[PDB]
DNA sequence: GGGTATTCGCCGTAGCCCAACCATATGG
DNA sequence: CCATATGGTTGGGCTACGGCGAATACCC
């Protein structure tokens, strides 16, 4: 009759002692009642192994800030040549058009709310680079809630690659960020002596205080979160919003998003490009042997993905038993930042040869030398992730080879999904119409929206 | 009583194992509202 | 209309059987008595 | 259907057409004067892809050795099978040998190749295949004496030639159709009559059945190649009526699903051949194509 | 090698899984 | 005081005989 606590199974209620029976074995038991008549007979040798004792609110908020101007932006047309010098490359005229388009959306007193899309690998950073430079040109802070902390690290590397001649105080807050640096950055932008922040949603869950809520540029909201989309809405009180989410939500918001988000896609985003020479098969290890021979011939890098449902280092040893030539390394999650950044700088070193990830969030890096990608688990993947793997490898002046494997050759949803993947030819808007079909399946209302549009002007 | 021989762990429970159709008073069965019955089956006896 | 019902020409079952056989990569040659290849479809669905 | 009429004509078994129609072994078209491990090859011949490669590219064995150690064989040297090519590694086959990394080699290949040192120009280029007794280099002085593909060597001034055959064998219904294009039924009928003149009643009955089938091919006026399909017809859609029942479902003939799978696999393999894919998935996709049309 | 059975042998007869991220506790 | 083990958060996506015959067996 005690509120005992088993160290393994939590709650327990003391009932007495039992001299119960085993197969001819006389060991004794102390007995515990659990939740719903769980009568565990623990042997007495465990004597020290026991202890004693809704959304329409947010909808009308969204329609309010849609109806609300908020703030205006001056152009400042002299600062941007200075940092515009800092990238020695040409700008696509479609991209330059979308740049000036979203910047005139910034300069209006209405909230800037756009989405530039296009087939990836073209410097979607650069429009955000010069927009953020104009925003810090007026002293306003720049935030970047990122999909992956790896992409946060790479984006901070690119930002510091641009912010050499600027006194811009950049920072990255994540789980991977060390805690002294975490609360030091929380302090530094809480009083605003840190200018531009990147990171995952510790930025959104540790209740940080901001200093200028002007520009919010978020990418890849498709895997951010639905209630975390509402968390974005909590962050987005009277702000100007940019989404570089070329991969959208499956029309559960993107149906209504058309119309009030002026879709600002660009075509032929990069010139000098190559069609991704994809293939598809079931699994075969000799094909992997020939493929890694191909990539060591061209001297390139290899991504390799997995399901993470088990350990991946045993699979890695199996591939090394297949190929004892290259140097294969796993970038599995649930490791400290030391391990992850050591793997990142070793693949920057490149003595390690095959990046064995398990997630696009584990592998959303624009590594240049990669031109070979192989997937075992393409059956259990959403289409957006799949083409994000496809475009996530890809560099100038180089072909690319993709090897996606079907274990059953039979799952009809994934069969037609991989079919409408494999219809690809090259870059340019095929992802957009593919997303359109996926969003047709995504919905598969305007009436309440006509109601809320009416009352939002009254509010 | 899930009983491991070695560690003596006796996880005792009262599990639920589905439903068993009950005979009516007169001897029928009520399956999905339909009135059904079971007929005996003769066969060869076992043995030698 | 109140007259005698007339008599059909090419059989409906005949026609669908010819098209099923032509579906099986098998030409079937409907002949007269003097080996003139007679059409039963009147060039309706044939180029 | 037993007996297989294609196998009845082209003199095979059901297992062999199963092989060549599901890409298990090659079958030849012209022997081109090749050989198979001592016995020459003939028409309508099974051939593994191992043997296909061996008669096309051949058996080349490369060997490791102790690092920084000079071998008994020098660069571009004739090797006898059984030779101590290394300080300690015995030979395996017959051909000429090449080093990898001196200082004094690190590894050494040997190949099925003849060598002929050229002084003047070469009359051919690399990759050219040529029968014996035909000229190769030095204005015709260096000449081909083995069946093989030529590799020039301006470094050592040696026209070598890796000894291989140019036999054409294929794996497919295209190759079966190719063989079906090449059947004179007349001498076929005549030699069937000659087997009728033989006593042996079993071979007499087999030739009798083959003769009756080929006489049917004579009188019916048909190319046997028309047994192979190249453009499959598509039924009227109403005869496969995919219609909407009241429950929202579609009462659907399975022929629509069959046509869909065929169109999917066919256009997929068109796209696959459109890029020049590696051949393994090409073979697997043609396997699935024959499976689908089956 | 032709002739004679032969004997089997098949032909016909609406629920989870897993991934990343943030949090608390917890050990050097 | 700093650095992991494990918790729980949301999200993303996903499932047996008639019976002709025939290679074969048996025979001369
Ligand atoms: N003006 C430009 N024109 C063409 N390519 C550019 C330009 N600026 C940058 N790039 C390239 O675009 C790439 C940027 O990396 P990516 O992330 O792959 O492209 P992104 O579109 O910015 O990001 P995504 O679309 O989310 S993958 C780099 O390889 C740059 O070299």
């Amino acid at each position: 009759g005690d509120y005992l606590i088993h160290p393994e199974h939590g709650v327990g209620q003391y009932l007495g002692l039992e001299t119960r029976e085993v197969l001819g074995v006389k060991r004794d038991y102390l007995v515990l009642r659990y939740k719903g008549e769980g009568k565990l007979y623990l042997p007495v040798e465990q004597l020290p192994l026991l202890k004693r004792h809704l959304a329409g609110r947010l909808l009308v908020l969204q329609a309010k800030r849609k109806a609300t101007p908020g703030r205006a932006f001056p152009p400042l047309p002299e600062w941007d040549p200075l940092v515009e010098k800092g990238f020695p490359y040409e700008l696509t005229p479609d991209q330059k058009r979308a740049l000036e388009e979203v910047l005139r959306d910034l300069e209006s007193p209405h909230p800037m709310d756009r989405l530039v899309s296009g087939d990836v690998g073209f410097g979607k950073t650069e429009v955000a680079l010069r927009a953020a430079h104009r925003v810090v040109g007026h002293g306003a802070q720049v935030a970047f809630l990122v999909p992956t902390t790896l992409l946060a690290e790479q984006h901070g590397k690119t930002f510091r690659e641009r912010f050499q001649g600027l006194p811009v105080r950049v920072a990255v807050l994540s789980r991977f960020t060390p805690p002294k640096e975490e609360e030091a950055i929380l302090k530094g932008l809480a009083e605003g002596t840190v200018d531009i922040v990147i990171g995952t949603h510790r930025l959104l869950q540790e209740d940080v205080r901001f200093r200028d809520l002007g520009l919010l540029i978020v990418d890849e909201e498709h895997r951010f979160g639905v209630a975390q989309k509402e968390r974005i809405r909590e962050l987005k009180a009277e702000v100007d919003t940019l989404y570089l989410s070329a991969t959208p939500i499956p029309r559960t918001l993107y149906s209504a998003l058309v119309g009030l988000k002026d879709l600002s896609s660009i075509q032929t985003p990069p010139p000098g490009r190559k069609p991704i020479k994809t293939f598809l098969a079931p699994f075969d290890p000799l094909l992997v042997r020939e493929a890694i021979l191909f990539e060591l011939e061209r001297g390139g890098k290899v991504f390799y993905v997995h399901d993470r449902v088990a350990s991946i280092e045993a699979r890695r040893r199996f591939l090394e038993s297949l190929v004892p030539e290259a140097r294969i390394g796993v970038v599995h999650g649930q490791m400290p930042e030391s391990l992850i950044e050591e793997t990142m700088l070793l693949f920057a070193e490149g003595a390690y040869d095959v990046l064995l990830a398990t997630t696009i969030i584990e592998a959303g890096l624009d590594v240049p030398e990669a031109n070979t990608i192989l997937i075992e688990r393409a059956d259990r993947l959403g289409l957006a992730t799949l083409y994000q793997l496809r475009g996530r490898v890809g560099r100038r002046e180089e072909e690319a080879y993709a090897y996606l494997f079907h274990p059953p050759r039979l799952t009809e949803a994934a069969e037609k999904r991989l079919a409408a993947i494999a219809d690809l030819s090259d870059l340019g808007s095929g992802h957009l119409l593919a997303e359109r079909d996926m969003e047709i399946r995504g919905v598969g209302s305007l009436e309440v929206y006509t109601e809320l549009l009416e009352e939002a002007i009254r509010k | 009583q899930l009983i491991h021989k070695d560690t003596g762990l006796i996880k005792e429970d009262e599990v639920f194992l589905g439903h068993i159709p009950l005979m009516t008073e007169d001897g029928s069965f009520i399956i999905n509202g339909a009135d059904r019955v079971i007929v005996s089956q003769i066969h060869r006896s076992p043995g030698v | 209309k109140g007259e005698d019902v007339p008599e059909p020409s090419v059989p409906e079952s005949f026609r669908v059987l010819v098209k099923e056989l032509q579906a099986l990569a098998l030409d079937v040659q409907t002949l007269d008595e003097k080996d003139n290849p007679v059409d039963i479809f009147e060039g309706l669905a044939s180029k | 259907d037993v007996p297989s009429k294609i196998g009845t004509l082209l003199d095979l078994s059901a297992t062999e057409l199963e092989q060549v129609l599901y890409f298990s072994k090659y079958i030849v078209l012209d022997p081109k004067g090749a050989i198979l491990n001592g016995v020459p090859v003939e028409k309508r011949q099974l051939l593994t892809d191992e043997e296909y490669r061996e008669l096309r590219y051949g058996k080349q064995e490369t060997y490791p050795l102790p690092p920084g150690v000079d071998a008994l064989v020098k660069d571009g040297e004739e090797v006898v099978k059984g030779q101590e090519l290394a300080p300690g590694v015995v030979s395996r086959l017959d051909g000429v040998a090449l080093y990898r990394f001196p200082r004094e080699p690190a590894s050494i290949l040997v190949v099925k190749a003849r060598v002929y040192p050229f002084e003047d120009d070469v009359e051919v280029s690399t990759g050219d295949r040529v029968a014996p007794g035909d000229v190769l280099a030095d204005g015709g002085k260096v000449k081909s004496d083995v069946y093989g593909r030529v590799e020039v060597d301006l470094v050592r001034n040696v026209v070598r030639v890796v000894e291989s055959y140019d036999i054409d064998a294929r794996m497919g219904a295209e190759a079966i159709q190719q063989l079906l294009k090449e059947l004179d039924l007349e001498a076929l009928e005549k030699e069937l009559l000659e087997e009728m003149k033989h006593p042996s009643r079993a071979r007499r009955a087999k030739a009798r059945k083959r003769l009756e089938v080929v006489r049917a091919f004579l009188d019916s006026g048909n190319r046997p190649e028309w047994m192979i399909l190249e453009a499959v017809p598509v039924l009227p859609p109403d005869l496969r009526p995919m219609v909407q029942v009241d429950g929202g479902r579609f009462a659907t003939s399975d022929l629509n699903d069959l046509y869909r799978r065929l169109i999917n696999r066919n256009n997929r393999l068109k796209k696959l051949l459109a890029q020049g894919a590696p051949e393994i998935i090409i073979r697997n996709e043609k396997r699935m194509l024959q499976e689908a049309v089956d």
